């Protein structure tokens, strides 16, 4: 039943690179653009996704076997599930309280109107707190949400992949070592496993929505400028 | 192309 | 002696021009990134100057004649002269009692040493401070002042000008009423008119040398990603 | 190129 030595080195790599790249207390969110309550929100939250960026390639890094892959598959498997790694971190800020994100004091709180202020309708919004609900009811362990992010970004069916047959070797491996943790560690989760592979497909409609609204607003220049140089190219098209 | 994620992996 | 009614209009519109491009208060430098005391001034005065940017495209857009230049030509003058037009304009928070800029409390006070925590050397700094107090002696007058930046920046010598034949004409018919005023309008400015000359050519120096150290950042990408897309277009080399 | 220019150009 147990896990193996190898199996949780795996665990005790991921768990503190998701510690070394995610704060807790959120300090350096003073360091962005203020935020303002037409699009008021978007320099704020560029600069809080480009901040979120950088994590998320620094906790990339750290996961065993991604630093292996060629350098051209990390690009093509950031670029497409940053938005989606994204959205599983930014879960640990979530409240169901108050149905918001909340960072600090009544500046760093994005409510749902806050992001309306940076050009999103709320047929991405909707199903966005939809998700945040329905994850944070699983009450996923440390292990398990790090997990799922690993998982998550790992995937092989990304458009730009080259070696595809390795990415799907160390997913699975990722999936092995999730799949046996919820059956040792984690008592009362004897579904767990297939609801939180049911999450992964619903980021996909997430990314594919989000990738619609972020093209609209990339053409129009006024509003893309107050964009990062990070965002514009992890979120853009070139190749 | 992709200049700052080639020097984001180090 | 006197000017005529279409060069007091000229200056009519290029006053007006910059009190709707310029705040003496410097309200929006709120909405900066935060001043920081590597590179910690780096994010504060890329939107520092990716803001000043924009105000001197509306202040160009409001020069008269510039308007009827094609779209290339605008370009190539703003991005050749942009570097030049803000150390203009700066000069109208530079104080002599500090020798530093001016803009707020201790935060927007820009010392000598807060512009090295930009990447920026002694070699630029030492003649652009030397600049500011020469041209902070000459008491310009709200006319003269925005008459130097209108003249700066339709000079026809800039990499990338096609009909500069034109753009000639405009600056000396800009440099006309810059001549007349000083003989009308400014006593004791007789020998004022060779010094604001002068100083066009001091600011090719100051161009020139900013280009070299923005250069050497521009290939940096850990660097330019602190920038502002604004920022990138200008100061680039694209074309 | 100047995508951003042209526009701030109106
Ligand atoms: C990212 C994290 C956190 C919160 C994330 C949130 C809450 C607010 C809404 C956020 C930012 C979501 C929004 C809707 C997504 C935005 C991006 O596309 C972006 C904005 C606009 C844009 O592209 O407009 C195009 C029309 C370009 C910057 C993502 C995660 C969501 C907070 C902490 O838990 C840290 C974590 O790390
Ligand atoms: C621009 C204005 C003002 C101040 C301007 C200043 C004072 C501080 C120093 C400033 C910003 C000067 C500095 C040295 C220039 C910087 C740019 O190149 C920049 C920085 C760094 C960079 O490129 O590093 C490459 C190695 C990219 C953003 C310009 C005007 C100077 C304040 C007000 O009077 C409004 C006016 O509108």
């Amino acid at each position: 039943h147990m896990l193996s030595d190898e199996q949780m080195q795996i665990i005790n790599s991921l768990v503190e690179a998701h510690h070394k790249t995610y704060d807790d207390s959120y300090s350096d969110f003073v360091r962005f653009r203020p935020p303002v309550r037409r699009l008021s929100m978007l320099p704020h939250l560029a600069d809080l996704v480009s901040y979120s960026i950088q994590k998320v390639i620094g906790f990339a890094k750290m996961i065993p076997g991604f630093r292996d892959l060629t350098a051209e598959d990390q690009i093509a498997l950031l670029k497409s599930s940053a938005i989606e790694i994204i959205m599983l971190r930014s879960n640990q800020s979530f409240s169901l309280e108050d149905m918001s994100w909340s960072c600090g004091g009544p500046d760093f709180k994005y409510c749902i109107n806050d992001v309306t202020k940076a050009g999103h309708t709320l047929e991405l919004l909707e199903p966005l707190v939809k998700f945040q609900v329905g994850l944070k009811k699983l009450k996923l362990h440390e292990e398990e949400h790090v997990l799922l992010m690993a998982i998550c970004l790992l995937s092989p069916d990304r458009p730009g992949v080259q070696d595809h047959v390795r990415i799907e070797a160390l997913q699975d491996r990722l999936c092995d070592v999730l799949q046996a943790y919820i059956r040792i560690q984690h008592p009362g989760g004897r579904l767990l496993y297939a609801k939180m592979i049911q999450k992964l497909a619903d980021l996909r409609s997430l990314n594919e929505e989000h990738s619609k609204q972020y093209r609209s607003l990339s053409f129009q220049p006024e509003h893309s400028m107050q964009l990062t140089p990070l965002v514009l190219e992890v979120f853009g098209s070139e190749v | 192309r992709h200049k700052i994620l080639h020097r984001l992996l180090q």
